[PDB]
């Protein structure tokens, strides 16, 4: 489940424990998940309004997502968080694959060439 | 005896190198 | 994995363990190849009733890990633990190294003989001594004169 | 020219692949069979369905008639070495040949073949004997004979011109490239003798249409179908007697797609019972379908799926779930967006899928020098 | 003894020379043939300036090992045999050699043409078999 | 040649018949297990009331 | 009688041709240490397991009284492990060695062979326990020795040796024999045995599920450059599999065609079948499709159908077909202790089944996204379908308030980058062959340059006779 985006399963298994409560070890889990989960949303989405976050997990309206928010981006605005991704100014360049490029072409002339 | 063997080798080991630095010297001399 | 018991610090506790691997230290020593380097950390620890038993581990692990010159510089720290059963299979690993050592150091010495010279270890020179000794002992002639020569002494 | 019947193949191929077709065979190849004293392909005829335990009576006379034949030739095979001989030495060991390759197992006819190629001196001769090579091995579809003897035939034929043997290997080569999936081959080799039909042996002209009419389609673009097969005078009047492909082929040009789906079904039964096609029968109905559906998009560019579902045959789901498939295999370039049916084109260059299979042609022929390297030297 | 430190120090030696030996003559091979190749190409220049071989037909093998031949446009002659040649090789109408000045046959060359084969040459009556024959 | 015993040799159990004995270009999409295309066609017609 | 006249012709007949061949054989061992090279050993051993099943207790019998003429200590034990022929009327005297070589005693390169045959008969035999007590024997010799010769012949005994523990069921006791010999393999030796050691050392831990103490060991010990070309088809296969289970599938494809390709052709089926069976569930959880050529090869039909239809699930999308062809085909997964590779293949399936939908589809609902994908759900869609965005499976994103995922035209890959990658992974392997092609061109040059064109006496005599004349 954790290795795929399955997780309202994840939740579903944590309140069904086979030992005992492991609530020892679902409090790692935790942190495992809602780092994971945040990352996710992380992308270039469109805005998001504190009602679908807010009540997904297991939480009705508490103050975590707020701390949540604090420790993570989301700029606060109208009701509006933006999450945005750009990953385009630093693509488009050739001048740093010139120097690899060079050494990778000197190497089919130095193995051409010289003997072995 | 031991110590002539061990040592005699040595020499030997030491032989080879040197017939490889000029037979892999001629071969760019003779080659041009 | 019985190596596993080597961070309660308990001074007596944790020696026990020390005691078993030595006798495990060919079946399985893979799992303590890297993963567990704290044999050295208790060698250089001042609890004692240790640092000559673990170097006899801790030389041991490095003897096939490759790595001799590690295992010399720990196969010293037994002193007297380490090479007293002179009469085995694994001796001959470390002083045919020992010898293979000094040599490498007696002649770089020779260059430069009048003062500023390396401190070489004087537990090392008493271990090829004994092993001289040994020959001498054993009376074969041939084999001392080379090494005399070798050493440069 | 005969003796290498290929019409017995096809009553083979429709009595054994086809677990469903078992009543009405029994009929026609029992005659064939017990006629003519084959033996040898009756003895595996009866290993495909069942022993047929009433079947000793039958044979039990037709037995004995080969052994007097093989002593008449035997017989006669001496007299002709003490007689005129050349001439009449040559046509004894043909006529051994020709029955054995007539009666049953190729190795007593492959090895009579070959002792009289050496002593016939007749370059067309020489043809003759090859091109029996080409029946007996499209018979049992001997890759390795037949890929042999068609470069000899090929370099008989530049000596002396034989213009009729050439045009007849046409249609040869043409028949194997279609039991192989090489498609694009076979066109090109039968529009060519589609004027020239002389080897009536296999395929009368009937259906040789039919057969360039089915894959002149898969193999070639609608500008080469307007010169090819539609203006084409041979064709176009042979198809006058054949109703159901002649609409088949005008569906695809005259963009009726709506025939086309129902003619192309037929095709497809009737192609799994045709031997030399069942083999890849639903390879060619999934690549007609795929040539029909890029006929299509080519011209719009946001056509509707709901107006496909009408004009492409009935159905808005199944238009969804065939082009879905077509398109993660990477053909029928088009990407369709689910919430507002519609299905968008768009215009791949033609570099995308010249590089993405110059790496995969390389890499099959980089993986082949690979393994030769590790053969030799241990 | 000691023989574990100077017993196993001769045997990686040993290793190490046999490997080393093992590919030395596979380097010096290869120089070998470089180093003949020069020689030849700078004996060629030497070489391609001994008075070329006249060519000429024996007409009929001659005794004491002498044959008798007729050089191209010029006239015949009786030349001696390099001991290199059997005579029994020595036939009726061939091609032969001779040295340049101290006439000798050197080798056999490349048979004549047949005189009949010209004459089939000359006139062309066409092949035929009897497949191409008719009524 | 130094062949390896210590691996089981799975059963042959083949059929010698010569089932296919052909050499394609063969592709992994020729293998759908899709009930032919009549079948298809066949009931598209009527499900859909045409 | 007939029948057993019938049986004679046949023994006679096969047990004299091969007693000869174990004299050419036994003279190689004997040749090697002669001159002093180890090379001629091979020559015999080669051929062992060729002559491996061409002995019977009459062929061993004779060795055993003909090669160890002297009476050693053999005689007293070696005798009541073989069956004694009984009297026989047609009788020779079968001494391959004469006089003082028959007395001489039988070097450890003979007496190595010698041994190593008898345990292989018995191992044929179904005998075990006979057969470690003499394979102790045996081993236990060879180890006291030192010579360099007897290393090559040493590593098979070494094999074999395992194997009889194998049938013994022991493996647990073997371990730390092996482990103490590669101990003395890597120093006292240099190589050419601890190549067989480390597959049979590394082949115990694959036995049991003993992988988390095998990755270990790969991890230090190194293999010997000259492994044969046999060894190292073993050492292949299993540091592929140690790599597969330990999530490392970009280096196990890598290390099993290798493998694949260094393994025998013409035997050694048995293995072939294992090797590609992990390799094709190696590559599925990687997500590249395997080739359809190997599931059509004669020895290859039967074995792989519960492993291609495995395939036939994983290349299409759906889940439900991956679980209904777990359920039908689980115990054989079971029997070939590869099962714990394929239940990990559920995320594999939706891995691709995503990737053609978002290739296929722009604008997709996501609830439609459960239905082709079989996800039981809508409410889950959007974490996998987000998260396949994170690791990159798909590019385009998804609108949350709307409720479908949108996929982005990713065309004009040519001008990117990645095609002079890919250009360069090939090139660079390919120039590497032809620098390889030129190692092996500077080996056959052998003692081919003294050829005289034509001659030397002919040529100088006829110079100097003409140089005279020239003069005047």
């Amino acid at each position: 489940y954790l290795m795929e985006g399955s997780y309202n399963k994840v939740f579903l298994a944590k309140g069904n424990i086979p030992a005992e409560s492991y609530t020892f070890f679902i409090d790692i889990l935790l942190d495992t998940i809602r780092d994971e989960i945040a990352g996710c949303i992380e992308k270039a989405y469109e805005k998001i309004l504190f009602t679908e976050a807010t009540r997904i997990l297991f939480f009705n309206t508490p103050k975590k997502m707020t701390d949540y928010a604090k420790k993570r981006g989301w700029v606060l605005g109208p009701n509006n968080y933006y999450s945005f991704a750009s990953q385009q100014q630093k693509p488009e360049d050739t001048t740093i694959p010139s120097t690899e490029l060079a050494k990778q072409v000197i190497e089919y002339a130095r193995q051409l060439e010289m003997i072995v | 005896d031991l110590y002539s063997r061990y040592k005699k080798l040595q020499q030997e080991l030491e032989f080879l190198e040197v017939q490889e630095e000029y037979i892999k010297d001629e071969q760019k001399n003779l080659k041009k | 994995g019985i190596i596993s018991l080597l961070d309660e610090d308990e001074p007596q506790l944790k020696e026990f363990a020390l005691h078993k691997l030595n006798a495990v230290v060919n079946d399985f020593w893979a799992e303590i190849s890297e993963s567990v380097d704290k044999i050295e950390v208790l060698y250089e620890d001042e609890g004692f009733r240790s640092r000559q038993f673990a170097a006899l581990v801790a030389s041991k692990v490095f003897y096939h890990l490759g790595a001799f010159e590690e295992s010399l510089n720990y196969a010293l720290g037994a002193g007297d633990l380490f090479n007293v059963n002179d009469n085995s299979e694994y001796v001959e690993t470390i002083i045919a190294k020992c010898i293979d050592h000094y040599t490498k150091q007696c002649v770089e010495n020779a260059d430069l003989p009048e003062g500023e010279k390396k401190p070489i270890d004087q537990r090392l020179e008493g271990i090829v001594n004994k092993m001289f000794q040994r020959c001498l002992d054993d009376h074969k002639y041939k084999q001392a004169i080379g090494i005399a020569l070798e050493t440069r002494r | 020219p005969k003796n290498p019947d290929l019409r017995i193949a096809q009553l083979r191929f429709l009595l054994s692949l086809p677990e469903h077709r078992g009543d009405a065979a029994v009929r026609d190849e029992l005659m064939a069979a017990v006629r003519d004293n084959n033996m040898a392909p009756y003895y595996e005829a009866l290993c495909k369905s069942l022993d047929w335990q009433i079947d000793v009576d039958l044979l039990n006379k037709m037995k004995k008639a080969n052994e007097d034949e093989l002593k008449r030739l035997d017989e006669e095979l001496e007299d002709a070495e003490k007689n005129l001989g050349e001439s009449e030495i040559r046509d004894a060991m043909m006529a051994k040949a020709e029955y054995l390759c007539r009666i049953g197992d190729k190795e007593g006819a492959l090895t009579a073949f070959r002792k009289t190629y050496d002593k016939t001196v007749a370059l067309g001769h020489r043809l003759d004997i090859v091109f029996y090579l080409l029946r007996i091995g499209l018979f049992y579809m001997d890759n390795d004979l037949i890929t042999r003897n068609t470069e000899k035939a090929k370099s008989l034929i530049e000596e002396g011109g034989d213009w009729d043997r050439r045009n007849r290997l046409k249609v040869y080569q043409g028949l194997y490239c279609v039991a192989i999936r090489d498609f694009k081959q076979a066109a090109e080799l039968f529009l060519d003798t589609v004027s020239t039909f002389t080897s009536y042996e296999l395929m009368d002209y009937k259906t040789f249409v039919t057969y360039t009419v089915y894959v002149s389609m898969i193999a070639l673009e609608r500008p080469d179908l307007r010169e090819k097969v539609i203006k084409g005078a041979e064709i176009l009047e042979v198809l006058h007697s054949l109703p159901a492909v002649r609409q088949y082929l005008f569906s695809l040009y005259e963009c009726r797609y709506s025939v086309f789906f129902q003619s192309l079904a037929v095709v497809e039964q009737e192609m799994k019972k045709d031997w030399l096609f069942a083999p890849h029968y639903r390879y060619y109905v999934r690549e007609m379908r795929i040539h029909a559906y890029s006929q299509l998009l080519e011209s719009y560019r946001s056509l509707t799926l709901g107006y496909m579902a009408e004009a492409f045959g009935v159905g808005v789901e199944f238009i969804d779930q065939e082009l879905s498939r077509f398109i993660a295999a990477g053909r029928l370039h088009c990407k369709i967006d689910k919430v507002n049916e519609i299905v968008e084109t768009n215009r791949p260059d033609s570099k995308n899928w010249q590089y993405q299979e110059t790496i995969k042609k390389g890499d099959l022929l980089l993986n082949r020098v690979q393994k030769l390297s590790r053969v030799i030297n241990m | 003894g000691l023989r574990q430190y100077y017993l196993s120090k001769i045997e990686e030696l040993q290793l190490i020379v046999n490997d080393k030996s093992q590919n030395l003559r596979r380097l010096q091979a290869q120089r070998n043939e470089l180093n003949a190749k020069v020689r030849l190409l700078r004996e060629e220049l030497q070489l391609l300036q001994e008075q070329g071989s006249y060519v000429g037909e024996v007409v009929r093998a001659m005794d004491k090992k002498k044959v008798l031949v007729k050089v191209h446009p010029e006239g015949k002659f009786v030349v001696d045999v390099d001991k290199n040649i059997d005579i029994n090789d020595v036939t009726p109408n061939c091609r032969v050699a001779l040295r340049n000045d101290s006439y000798t046959l050197h080798k056999i060359l490349p048979n004549k043409v047949d005189p009949l084969v010209s004459l089939m040459m000359v006139e062309k009556v066409p092949d035929s078999t009897y497949e191409m024959i008719g009524g | 040649d130094d062949e390896f015993e210590e691996f089981p040799a799975e059963d042959w159990a083949g059929l010698d018949e010569d089932e296919d004995a052909h050499v394609w270009e063969d592709n992994w999409d020729d293998d759908n297990v899709e009930d032919d295309f009549s079948n298809q066609l066949r009931a598209e017609l009527e499900k859909h009331g045409y | 009688k007939t029948a057993a006249a019938a049986a004679e012709h046949s023994q006679r007949e096969l047990d004299t041709v091969t007693l000869e061949d174990i004299k050419e054989h036994v003279k190689q061992l004997e040749k090697a240490v002669s001159g002093k090279e180890p090379r001629f050993v091979l020559r015999a051993l080669r051929m062992l397991p060729s002559t491996s099943r061409r002995l019977n207790h009459y062929v061993l019998y004779k060795a055993v009284q003909g090669f160890f003429t002297s009476n050693n200590a053999t005689r007293d034990f070696l005798l009541p492990f073989l069956e004694e022929p009984m009297d026989t009327e047609a009788d020779l005297q079968f001494r391959p060695r004469t006089g003082k070589a028959a007395s001489t005693p039988l070097l450890p390169e003979v007496e190595a062979y010698l041994q190593l045959l008898v345990v292989i008969f018995m191992m044929n035999s179904k005998r075990y326990k006979e057969a470690q007590k003499i394979s102790d024997d045996l081993m236990q010799k060879i180890s006291t020795q030192n010579r360099r010769a007897l290393d090559l012949v040493a590593a098979k005994c070494y094999y074999y040796h395992a194997r009889v523990y194998e049938f013994l069921d022991k493996l647990d006791v073997v371990r730390s024999f092996l482990h103490a010999r590669l101990r003395t393999a890597t120093l006292r030796h240099d190589a050419d045995g601890q190549a067989t050691l480390l597959n049979l050392l590394l082949r115990n831990y694959l036995h049991y599920s003993l992988y988390d103490q095998a990755e270990k060991l790969v991890s230090k010990s190194v293999f010997p450059e000259q492994a044969n070309n046999n060894e190292w088809a073993r050492y292949l296969y299993y540091t592929g599999r140690i790599k597969a289970i330990q999530l490392e599938y970009s280096e196990a494809r890598r290390t099993m065609t290798n493998a694949l390709r260094k393994a025998p052709q013409h035997t050694a089926v048995g293995f072939k079948q294992t090797v590609h069976k992990l390799l094709i569930v190696v590559e599925l959880l990687l997500g590249e499709i395997p080739d359809r050529l190997q599931f059509r090869q004669p020895s290859l039909k039967r074995s792989l159908m519960p492993y291609f239809l495995l395939t036939q699930a994983v290349r299409t999308g759906n889940l439900a077909k991956f679980n209904q062809v777990l359920d039908q085909f689980g115990e054989k997964f079971q029997a070939d202790g590869t099962y714990t590779l394929i239940i990990r293949l559920r995320h594999n399936v939706i891995k691709t089944g995503v990737r053609m939908i978002s290739l296929s589809y722009s604008r997709i609902s996501l609830a439609d996204i459960a239905q082709k994908l079989q996800l039981d759900s809508p409410e889950d869609a959007e974490f996998i379908v987000a998260k396949a965005i994170r690791d990159g499976v798909i590019e385009a994103s998804i609108n949350h308030e709307k409720g479908y995922v949108q996929s982005k035209e990713m065309i004009d890959i040519y001008s990117t980058r990645e095609p002079q990658l890919a250009f360069h992974q090939r090139i660079s392997f390919c120039l590497d062959i032809h620098n390889m092609s030129v190692k092996a061109m500077r080996f056959p040059p052998k003692s081919y340059n003294k050829d005289l064109e034509s001659a030397e006496e002919r040529r100088e005599r006829e110079q100097q006779d003409l140089e005279f004349a020239k003069e005047m």
